[PDB]
RNA sequence: UUAUUAUAUUUAUUCAUUUAAGUCAACAAUAUCUAUUUACUGUUUUUGACAACAUGAUAAGGAUUAUAAAUGGUAUUGCAAAUUUUAUAAUCAAAACUAAUUUAUUAUAUUAAAUUAGCAUGUUUAGAUAAAACAAUAAAUUUAGAAGGUAUUGUUGCC
């Protein structure tokens, strides 16, 4: 609930004095995998290797 | 002996003194017993001196018997005598242990390290590979090699 | 507070003996550079005592016999080619392996500096009377 | 020119210690050595290993077709082989932020125990 | 069966109850030495197969000195009566000369004839048929597993001419060749080729396979050389099963139980009090044998091996009380 | 010696309920292996985090 | 380049000393110390040095006996048995009111190594040679040990009269 | 407190000569 | 040192550069090297300004 | 989420304490257990069985842990980026650990540690060669029987050993 | 001994399967990290001081990379660098400044 | 049947819990540390001995009993 | 301290031979102790790592999960990922499966379906009979 | 200090023979730039590789109109050495230049090529005291 | 030397480091009803915290107040709050010892990445001399309680 979380988001004004907070919130989430976007295809032909692993490969 | 280097003597009570620290370490009583046991020869100063330690380890935490004052003064010396029977019993174990491991190491050939005298293998200090010119009291010039004093073959 | 107390001046005309001395000195630095330099090379070139110690075992057993067989026979002419120091001839007599791990564990060796004895080094106050002219971490002889 | 006679003195970045020797031609194993120098007429030159691949060195995947050295068995090979030693001052990616052990720089004070959900 | 229990003494009770009954009993009495030792030399007579003569001349001369009874009137049936004999070497005509023959001689001379003995005093084993022999090797378990001999490395064979362009690494870094399989190790080929050569119910295996490894907990930096109680003992650190890794039965020895245990400590004090190297005229400090006994099971399990040291250990037993309590009951009773 | 009467004076009081509980080498004591000893000290150590608390359950 | 043929002020600076004095502060002149090694008195040098008795030495001996016990060379033997017997008897009880002399009081500071080097001199004129206090030689009784060789009893055939 | 009570005869007085460094 | 030390050879060594004497068997002055060292590649070969 | 209510609350570092406080916190733990994963799919094929998380257990080895992949996306601070940069390199890994779906070949090897050859295997490497070596022994004793006429030790390399001198 | 560690591809195989190198040749594709191809293999020394029970200080994690010559002039050690933007190092840049009143707003404002 | 003590020396540097049940088939055993009391204190007596007390003072016997120390 | 005795050896490392001018002589690495601290960390977590691949009795080998033994035909978590996998919990089979080898001999199947004469690789195992009398049973 | 040896003797204290960790004492005395160790001749005190680059100071960023000195960190090539013109290192008292250029100079840095510790001592810039521990010295005899 | 309580007591010693100045004031750019504010310009009279004098202020250092949870002090140690009346002296990369107030690694194995230490081999040997009673283990050659001062913060006192 969104309107309860927005009450906690609020403690920090009236906390005792000289004490911060910090929150955790862990709320599922609903991901969608789509199979268009990713295609879970075969193996390139041409296996990649480390060649393709330097340093800077990233870039 | 895989000690070679020179070495530092210390006299006996002064390590006779540190009882269960180095001197009645109980490994290393235990490692010249066997030795002894091997050997044998009978650990009857081992085990004499054994019980000394073992008696004054249970009892280092306790006071000093009450000094109440007696002009007499037998008591201060059967305090004295005991003791330095105490330390002469430890003497006669401290270089006998000496004795037999130089003598030891004559049998085994392993050359002792620097300023160590086996009773028939070397009969003065033996000095080898050394960091002076010189044997460091007999002021001889050391040959090099390290100069062996036992046979070659095993 | 030791009020910090100044130093007096570097003193008239001290920087026309400092331009000097750095650079002869300098100059100087080639010479014990090119002599060290030498001996450390014409070191390498020369043979060492053997590295081993043979008072321990397995190098007391008689030339004729034991670790001194693969040293005369399957390595000998190795041994010689690598010119007996103390690095190589550890390194080449534990590929061998024909006597195992006895190497580090049994065999004892010689200390670094009775080490770089060179052959026939028969006095042992040579070890310590090395030349002092050369700047060398005593490698050099 | 003449590094592939300098072993050491050229020790680029990239490069690692300990050096990686070459290989002996094909002593993978005893059968393998022994039908090479020893036995030549023996006639199984190598023993069957298995059809399907053996990566000795488990569990660090090293990549393929590059001469391997698994790890010295034996101290001997251990002490002697040329390993450096820890001369100048430590440095990590992650912790060299907080300098030294005795300067633990913290951004932000958090009980050590403070998990990140 | 567990390390350090009663490995071996079974083995030495079992030659004893051999030449005792005077069968040829051949005895390995450190096997750690074969496998495991000064140095590994090539066959010479034979190709590929290795030999180590450390132990080898000293097993030909025990073979000689503990059999030479029998090993005279034993005579040889297949071997040369041509071996290269030096100036005052007799033929042999029993297999007791030609074990003489190995060992007798100016080394390395040995060497080279050593490797041709053990190669023919096997022949001479392995022929008979009738004469009940037995063989014990104390350490089976080194014979069937690699031994730390490691193959040269080829470059030993190359006669290198020099160093800059030997393109060799011998001189460089040490690098480790396959561990010589103790079956190459010719003597060993010796019993490994009569295990499974059948038709051989004349020779008889009562081996034991020893565990005296190096003990590894999951981390151990250097040892204290100061003391180090296994600086002599075995690195192994290989598990072994006799099932998959011997052809004899398994004959599974366990620590003493506490019947045998205690007819052994009650003589491993008793009679050793009686020999002088106990206590003797101190024997008042030192406590009773219940004590003594019950205190070792503790710390021992009752495994033999561990009750000796043990046993030298009554030494610095700290915190007995029992004499310091019972001398204190006897002056009460005066 | 659970169930014996060390007692001098309530030598009628009983013996813990489960005097008679099996001994077994499995269970007691904790006598383990060395190597897999570190793989569950590790493992503990990194999966601190991964705990899933957003769940179905009741 | 060219090294100059005569240095300006490379030689021509203050010359540097030697050090002379082989120890601490350069000034400890050689001088026999107390760690000096009498090997005349006794067996063993006095002082004796530090011997440390490891684990690899014991289990080569234990091998070592394995020889003597059945090669029968039980002479290397009979020097042990005979050493023991002379330096291991009864330390005789020191009459009362005896001890060794320790460090006399104010002479010098409590700090001062002047404490330790007159014990290791005392105790250097105490080799066992002079340890009168224990008794040995031939006119000791040995109740403990046997007296002749051939009564320990590896010559136990000859035991047997 | 006395331990390793034992009864052999007494010693003579003076069984060590003297140091080697005196007063 | 630490591993090739026993490679090096003479061979190695520029002796022309400096002179020797045979009494003392060290090296007791050296020659200038900036005007007669003749090297074709200054900056390197693949170096083109 | 960590906003400041102390003396870093109003003035001139209101920002940059704050930005601090969130770059610091960029990470979002992206969790999913994988037994959730083995459902059907809208083209009827199961999603994911034994042959496939398998594949995705390797693919990343330290990150999922006690059956749950947990994914810790701290690329950038904006924190719902991380959040789709972090679901981004989520559907990639189950987009390769679905491979396994193909064929056997996707299919991940199992590892299998095999001991060395057994003692009882590795007897047979003493009997190895009868024929042979009993020949090429029988005529090597005889050159060895006259080798030893002319020196004393002969060598293998005398017998048999080729050493290549030249 | 030194060899040359055998990639036999998948396919050739009796029964086909992807080789573990695969699984951590596509792994290093999705998480883009780096493969050395000069990684010894001799060189497998964990961190023993803090990955083991045992030892005093047991983080379960290898905190230290126990290779010696590990410096920060590295290439492999730069890629992995923490860049000093937002941390302690921001925080003592604008906290620890002369007047300590001047970060929270100018003087000559708040005298206004 | 389980027992659980503490034992702290040294301040805090060393502390040991003791799980103690009776074994009934009296082939019990003391463990520490996933080892027999030998291999954990490397087979010295004037240490296993000292763990050994605590039983033969109360005057039982320790075969009976199981203790594992953590 | 650095009596070269000391951590096999490998101390001659970390050692200024003689009356050094602690000025001028003497690398300073060897001074400073978590330098020399943590160089000790190293060789002696090489001792470890020397008995940990001593024990290498097993060969890793990798097999197609269709034809492994039946022990890892299930997921197997990577190790320091999860609570120890005791093998099979109903087969009474309580052994860590990272700790589970399988015998050559045992696996000549599918490793050497190329064996020919399947025996070529290796002979079969021979099982002990533990049912039969022997010297154990007193016959 | 005790001496203010320069303007930043007023400021800092000597806090007694204060052990600083290692690598991280303050002033970067590099006393030990040019000890000769001849084995290591091309490791002792130079780039731990020899594939880096040289450092900034052997080059010219920008238009400069001079450097009085360039700075001691610049590795001294032959270009260097075969230019022959007025090289500058700054040292105490005022400058040290190469006036006699070799080529065993060539690769290495001038922190390696200056002496630092100028042997040749000055009776002029110590006072009566400074001068008279000298004396007692050996260094500065009389 | 007056009728619950112990000093005699090892383990150590060669150790140094510092650079080449620069404070006379403030200024939203996105998604809230529009300001070019876009590029908000007005010309100049002082000398403490300093390289110098300039009051305060917290330390080092054991010697006679625990038996059922404690062995480090105030007189003061560089930078501190009222005495000003020559003067920029501050860390920046690459840098040179004269300094009382300091564990340096001593002979199986020894330089891997910001630049890091080559001469001192000589019987762990002069004189001086350093530090423990604390989760460890030494419990006695021995203690309140009577005493003087020409000084007068007192023996480094005065005569």
């Amino acid at each position: 609930s969104t309107e309860f979380e927005q009450r906690m988001y609020g403690i920090r004004h009236w906390l005792h004095r000289q004490t911060s907070c910090e929150f955790h919130t862990t709320y599922r989430r609903n991901v969608v995998h789509d199979s268009a976007v990713f295609p879970t295809e075969h193996d390139p032909e041409t296996k990649p290797s480390h060649e393709h692993h330097r340093l800077f490969s990233f870039a | 002996n895989t000690y070679l280097t020179r070495s530092v003597a210390t006299p006996p009570i002064s390590v006779i003194r540190t009882g269960p620290k180095w001197w009645a370490e109980p490994e290393r009583m235990v490692k010249h017993k066997v030795m002894y046991f091997t050997m044998g020869i009978d650990q009857l100063p081992l085990r004499r001196t054994a019980v000394i330690q073992k008696d004054l380890k249970r009892f280092h935490m306790c006071k000093p018997p009450p000094r109440v004052g007696d002009a007499t003064g037998y008591k201060r010396s059967r305090g004295a005598q005991l003791t330095t029977w105490y330390r002469r019993i430890q003497y006669q174990e401290y270089h006998l242990q000496h004795l037999f491991v130089r003598h030891m190491w004559g049998l085994l050939r392993m050359y002792p390290g620097n300023t160590t005298k086996i009773q028939g293998k070397a009969d003065d200090g033996y000095v080898g590979y050394d960091s002076v010119h010189f044997h460091r009291y007999n002021r001889s010039p050391l040959p090099f090699p390290a100069r062996e004093i036992y046979e070659r073959r095993k | 507070w030791a009020k910090p107390k100044k130093r007096p001046k570097v003193g008239p005309g001290f920087h026309e003996k400092a331009q000097k001395w750095r650079d002869e000195y300098l100059l100087d630095r080639h010479r014990v550079l090119a002599d060290s330099l030498r001996a450390y090379v014409d070191f390498s070139s020369t043979k060492r005592v053997e590295p081993w110690d043979t008072r321990f075992a397995p190098f007391d057993r008689v030339e004729k016999d034991g670790v001194y067989i693969l040293t005369r026979y399957l390595m000998d002419d190795k041994l010689q080619l690598c010119n007996y120091h103390h690095r190589p001839v550890k390194r080449m007599l534990c590929n061998v392996g024909l006597m195992g791990p006895q190497v580090t564990t049994t065999a004892r060796w010689k200390p670094y500096r009775f080490a770089t004895n060179p052959a026939n080094t028969t006095r042992a106050e040579r070890t310590f009377t090395k030349d002092k002219t050369v700047f060398t971490g005593y490698h050099h002889d | 020119a003449n590094a592939h006679k300098f072993p050491h003195e050229y020790h680029t970045p990239t490069s690692r210690f300990p050096t990686t020797p070459q290989q002996s031609p094909a002593s993978d194993n005893w059968i393998a050595y022994t039908a090479k120098y020893l036995d030549k007429q023996l006639a199984l030159q190598d023993e069957p290993a298995t059809v399907y691949n053996v990566n000795k060195l488990w569990p660090m995947q090293q990549v393929p077709g590059k001469v391997d050295q698994t790890p010295f068995e034996e101290d001997q090979t251990w002490l002697m082989h040329p390993i450096p030693v820890h001369q100048m001052q430590q440095h990590h990616p992650e912790k060299d932020l907080q300098d030294l052990p005795f300067v633990n720089h913290e951004q932000f004070p958090r009980s050590l125990e403070w998990t990140a959900p | 069966g567990p390390t350090g229990c009663g490995k071996s003494a079974l083995l030495c009770q079992a030659v004893h109850y051999a030449r005792s009954r005077d069968i040829i009993t051949l005895y390995i009495a450190n096997a750690k030495a074969w496998t495991h030792g000064e140095w590994c030399w090539p066959s010479t007579i034979l190709p590929g197969f290795f030999d180590a003569p450390d132990a080898a001349r000293e097993f030909l001369r025990t073979v000689a000195e503990a059999n030479g009874s029998l090993l005279q009137a034993w005579e040889l049936r297949v071997t040369p009566q041509d071996l290269p004999l030096e100036q005052g070497e007799k033929q042999p005509r029993s297999l007791y000369d030609l074990c003489e023959w190995g060992h007798r001689a100016v080394a390395p001379a040995s060497i080279d004839r050593q490797s041709v003995c053990i190669k023919f005093f096997f022949d001479e084993i392995r022929a008979e048929k009738t004469k009940p022999i037995i063989i014990a090797v104390d350490g089976w378990n080194l014979f069937s597993h690699e031994t730390h001999f490691r193959y040269p490395h080829p470059d030993f064979l190359r006669t290198l001419t020099t160093l800059n362009d030997g393109l060799t690494d011998v001189d460089l870094y040490p690098q480790e060749l396959p561990r010589i399989p103790a079956s190459r190790l010719s003597f060993v080929r010796g019993l490994n080729k009569l295990i499974l050569s059948k038709q051989d119910p004349n020779k008889f295996f009562i081996t034991c396979t020893t565990r005296d490894f190096k003990p590894f907990d999951g981390v151990s930096g250097f040892a204290d050389v100061e003391n180090d109680r296994f600086k002599n003992s075995l690195d192994e650190y290989a598990p072994y099963d006799p099932e998959k890794d011997s052809f004899f039965h398994p004959m599974q020895v366990e620590n003493f139980t506490e019947y045998e245990y205690r007819a052994f400590l009650r003589f491993a004090i008793n009679s050793g009090e009686l020999a002088g190297l106990g206590w003797g005229p101190m024997w008042h400090y030192s406590s009773d044998f219940e004590r003594k006994l019950y205190k070792i099971d503790f710390m021992s399990d009752r495994n033999p091996q561990r009750v000796v040291d043990h046993y030298h250990q009554e030494l610095v037993w700290r915190y007995e009380y029992k004499r310091t309590r019972q001398k204190q009951y006897l002056l009460a009773r005066r | 010696p659970l169930e014996v009467q060390r007692d001098v004076g309530r030598l009628e009081e009983p013996l813990p309920c489960a005097g008679k509980i099996p001994a077994e080498r499995s269970t007691f004591p904790f006598r383990w292996n060395t190597e897999d000893w570190y793989e569950y000290e590790v493992a503990k150590a990194r999966n601190k985090r991964f705990v899933f608390e957003n769940t179905n359950d009741n | 380049t060219a090294t100059p043929e005569k240095f300006s002020i490379l030689g021509t600076t203050h010359p540097k000393p030697k050090r002379n004095g082989m120890g601490r502060n350069n000034k400890m002149r050689s001088k026999p110390s107390d760690n000096v090694a009498w090997y005349d008195k006794g067996p063993v040098e006095w002082l004796p040095r530090p011997v440390r008795l490891t684990y690899d030495q014991l289990d080569q001996l234990r091998d070592w006996m394995m020889r003597e016990t059945i090669a029968g060379r039980t002479e290397e033997f009979n020097k042990i048995r005979h050493l023991h017997r002379e330096w291991s008897q009864h330390p005789l009880m020191p009459v009362l009111g005896d001890v060794e002399p320790k460090f006399p009081l104010n002479l010098y500071k409590q700090n001062h190594r002047a404490k330790r080097r007159f014990l290791v001199r005392w105790h250097k004129a105490n080799s066992p040679t002079y340890w009168m206090w224990m008794p040995r030689g031939p006119a000791v009784a040995t109740p403990l040990h046997r007296s002749s060789p051939s009564q320990f009893p590896e010559h136990w055939k000859s035991l047997a009269r | 407190a006395p331990s390793y009570r034992a009864d052999v005869e007494r010693s003579i007085k003076k069984p060590t000569v003297p140091g080697l460094m005196s007063t | 040192p630490e591993v090739a030390m026993h490679r090096n050879s003479a061979g190695l060594l520029p002796s022309h550069m400096w002179e020797m004497d045979k009494k003392t068997g060290k090296v007791r002055a050296v020659k200038d090297s900036v005007r007669d060292y003749q090297t074709k590649i200054p900056v390197p070969k693949w170096v083109q300004l | 989420e960590q906003y400041d209510n102390l003396q870093y609350k109003r003035y001139d570092w209101q920002g940059w304490y704050q930005r601090m406080v969130d770059v610091h916190n960029r990470n979002v733990s992206i969790k999913c257990r994988l037994d959730d994963l083995k459902r059907l799919d809208a083209y009827g094929n199961p999603f994911v069985e034994m042959q496939t998380e398998r594949r995705l257990r390797i693919l990343a080895d330290h990150r999922v842990g006690m059956g749950v992949l947990k994914l810790d996306s701290d690329k950038y601070e904006d924190q719902h980026d991380n959040i789709t940069y972090g679901s981004t390199k989520l559907s990639e890994l189950l987009a390769d650990a679905r491979k396994a779906q193909l064929g056997k070949e996707y299919w991940p090897s199992v590892e299998v540690k095999v001991r060395r050859p057994s003692g009882q295997s590795k007897a047979y490497y003493s009997v190895l060669d009868d024929a042979r070596i009993e020949s090429k022994s029988k005529e090597l004793y005889a050159k060895y029987r006259e080798a030893k006429k002319r020196s004393l030790f002969v060598t293998p390399m005398d017998l048999w050993l080729d050493v290549k001198g030249m | 001994g030194v060899h040359k560690v055998g990639y036999t591809h998948p396919h050739h195989l009796p029964v086909p399967c992807a080789q573990r190198w695969d699984l951590r040749l596509a792994r290093a594709r999705i998480f883009q990290e780096y493969i050395e191809e000069k990684a010894p293999g001799a060189w497998q020394l964990e961190d023993e001081r803090h990955m083991s029970p045992e030892f005093n200080t047991f983080t379960g994690y290898p905190m230290r990379n126990l290779r010696p010559g590990y410096g920060q002039n590295l290439p492999e050690f730069i890629m992995k660098k923490r860049l000093p933007n937002n941390t302690h190092y921001e925080l003592f840049a604008r906290r620890d400044i002369p007047n300590e009143d001047n970060a929270m707003y100018g003087k000559l404002l708040y005298d206004m | 049947g389980i027992a659980v003590g503490h034992g702290r020396a040294d301040g805090q540097k060393y502390m040991f819990t003791a799980l103690i049940r009776e074994n009934r088939d009296h082939n019990g055993s003391v463990t520490l540390l996933g080892k027999p009391l030998s291999v954990a204190f490397d087979d010295k007596s004037w240490l296993m001995e000292m763990v050994l007390m605590p039983f033969d003072e109360a005057k039982l016997d320790f075969r009976d009993f199981d203790v594992n120390l953590i | 301290m650095h009596d070269a005795n000391r951590f096999g050896g490998r101390t001659a490392y970390l050692r200024e031979i003689g009356p050094i001018d602690h000025k001028k002589k003497g690398r300073l690495f060897k001074r400073d102790l978590p330098t020399l601290q943590f160089n000790v960390d190293v060789w002696c977590a090489q001792q470890t790592l020397r008995k940990q691949w001593k024990g290498r009795d097993w060969d890793v080998v990798e097999m197609p999960f269709e034809m492994a033994p039946k022990e890892l035909q299930r997921v197997v978590p990577e190790k320091y990922t999860d609570v120890p996998i005791m093998t099979d919990p109903a087969r009474h089979d309580y052994m860590n499966i990272r700790r589970k080898v399988f015998d050559r001999e045992d696996m000549q199947d599918a490793l050497f379906a190329s064996g020919g004469a399947g025996q070529s690789p290796y002979p079969a195992i021979q099982r002990v009979d533990k049912a039969a009398m022997t010297l154990d049973k007193y016959l | 200090l005790k001496i203010a040896k320069s303007t930043f003797g007023f400021y800092l204290a000597r806090r007694g023979q204060r052990k600083f960790p290692f690598h991280r004492r303050p002033h970067i005395k590099n006393t030990q730039a040019m000890n000769l160790n001849a084995p290591y001749f091309w490791s002792y005190m130079t780039a731990k590789s020899q594939s880096f680059f040289l450092p900034e100071e052997n080059y010219i960023t920008g238009d400069w109109t001079g450097k009085f000195f360039v700075s001691k960190r610049q590795v001294y090539t032959l270009q260097h050495a075969t230019s022959g013109g007025k090289v500058r290192v700054k040292s105490f008292p005022s400058v040290f230049e190469l006036n006699s250029p070799s080529r065993w100079n060539v690769g290495k840095e001038m922190n390696t090529l200056t002496k630092p510790r100028m042997d040749l001592i000055d009776d002029q810039m110590l006072t009566k005291k400074q001068r008279l521990d000298y004396v007692k010295a050996g260094l500065l005899p009389k």
